[PDB]
């Protein structure tokens, strides 16, 4: 049959099954089937989608940084170089046509049909990762127009999070930590990264007390994180 | 049977 | 590009775990038709290892998802369709290797060890459809599995020490396909008990160090041994 005669539900069943079968690109044709649908998609397919394209991008990303090291550190053999910059230009290709089906998404369907600030905040973020990752591999001006395009996603979230949630918030602190990334590793300005960084941090932990434990849960985990980074930047 | 730490970013999952 | 350009371009592959793009690079190699190195074999064997070796991952999680559903015959069937799609690739992928095989590995092997080799990967192969086969396919699978086996395990016994790790991984293979695809755990013990003990019976007389190949495959050997006591 096909996605373009598939009801939702069938598409998310698919995705399901996709995912238990560690068959990841697969996944992310069935939610970006569900998606370009036109419905605000539940939790549960955003959950889907998040995860299809994570793991779909996300083995590009670790391929690159692989085939990145052995050129550092690669004979000066002209075929081996040619093979090794042909290769990566290779996984460029593919994680920038990755990055751009998602951005698309993103802009037609996801941002527009978002009806709650939660919502919003999700995929201004969304949207910040994913031009953080063409950042990760591109050069020149391009590099210029990926970092300043994930920056005002990040902004864009981080403003909206700071007047619509609370800062024990789990999105608003994911928010934090990916753009708190984005200025240590995309800006080179560890500083910036390190206060942004830890005033989340310390906003949160200021208002644990609030928390019923599964909340505190959600939060704790990725508190952790940001520990996690401050500790590995400032040791 | 047969013969044969870097920076942290987060994806949110709620439920 | 040249042998040179696919086979590093195979290694980079590996290292950034590409395997389908390493399975390409190999199956190119081994389409210019000389006689594989010991380096190229490994490499063209790691990757189909790992090609097929996804889809057989698969294909167990969709055939059990398919199994358990009970009481929603609109998951059963969208499970049914997929494991159906995972077997084509995985019997496009066996047929690849086998075609390789054929055409290729087989006919330009001279030496007993390439000999036992390949022919134990035809045999793995042939096994790996038969995981999945019925019927008339499944039978004519199941004695392709078989004699490939057979004429490796023949051919080792009679040109190979008991330790070499060629002739050790062919009895760990066989004896899976005896305890697996023929279910006859008796005599797939009996060909791992075997392996085994003429392999300690030699390594004893040698310093194992640099036998270190053999050992993990022994261990493999007696690993499935105890289990298939028990």
């Amino acid at each position: 049959m096909g996605s373009m005669t598939m009801d939702k539900s069938e598409l998310v069943q698919k995705a399901k099954l996709a995912e238990q079968a560690e068959r990841y690109d697969d996944m992310a044709a069935a939610m970006k089937a569900v998606t370009e649908q036109g419905h605000e998609l539940s939790n549960e397919e955003r959950n889907l989608l998040s995860v299809a394209y994570k793991n779909v991008v996300g083995a590009r990303r670790s391929s690159w940084r692989v085939i990145s090291s052995i050129e550092q550190k690669t004979e000066r053999n002209e075929k081996k170089q040619q093979m090794g910059k042909e290769y990566r230009e290779k996984i460029e290709a593919e994680l920038q046509d990755i990055c751009n089906d998602v951005l698309e998404l993103l802009d037609k369907y996801l941002i527009p049909n978002a009806t709650q600030p939660e919502s919003k905040v999700f995929y201004l973020k969304m949207k910040g990762d994913y031009f953080r990752y063409l950042s990760e591999v591109a050069s020149g001006d391009n590099k210029q127009t990926t970092v300043s395009n994930s920056q005002q996603a990040y902004q864009e979230a981080f403003e909206i999070s700071k007047k619509e949630m609370q800062p024990t918030h789990p999105i608003r602190l994911g928010l934090a930590l990916n753009f708190s990334v984005f200025y240590y590793e995309i800006l080179n300005s560890p500083e910036k990264a390190c206060s942004l960084a830890k005033t989340a941090f310390d906003e949160a932990i200021a208002e644990l007390d609030t928390l019923n434990e599964e909340s505190y849960k959600d939060s704790t985990l990725i508190m952790q994180l940001l520990r996690d980074n401050l500790t590995l930047w400032t040791s | 049977i047969s013969v044969i730490r870097r920076r942290q970013s987060v994806l949110n999952l709620m439920t």
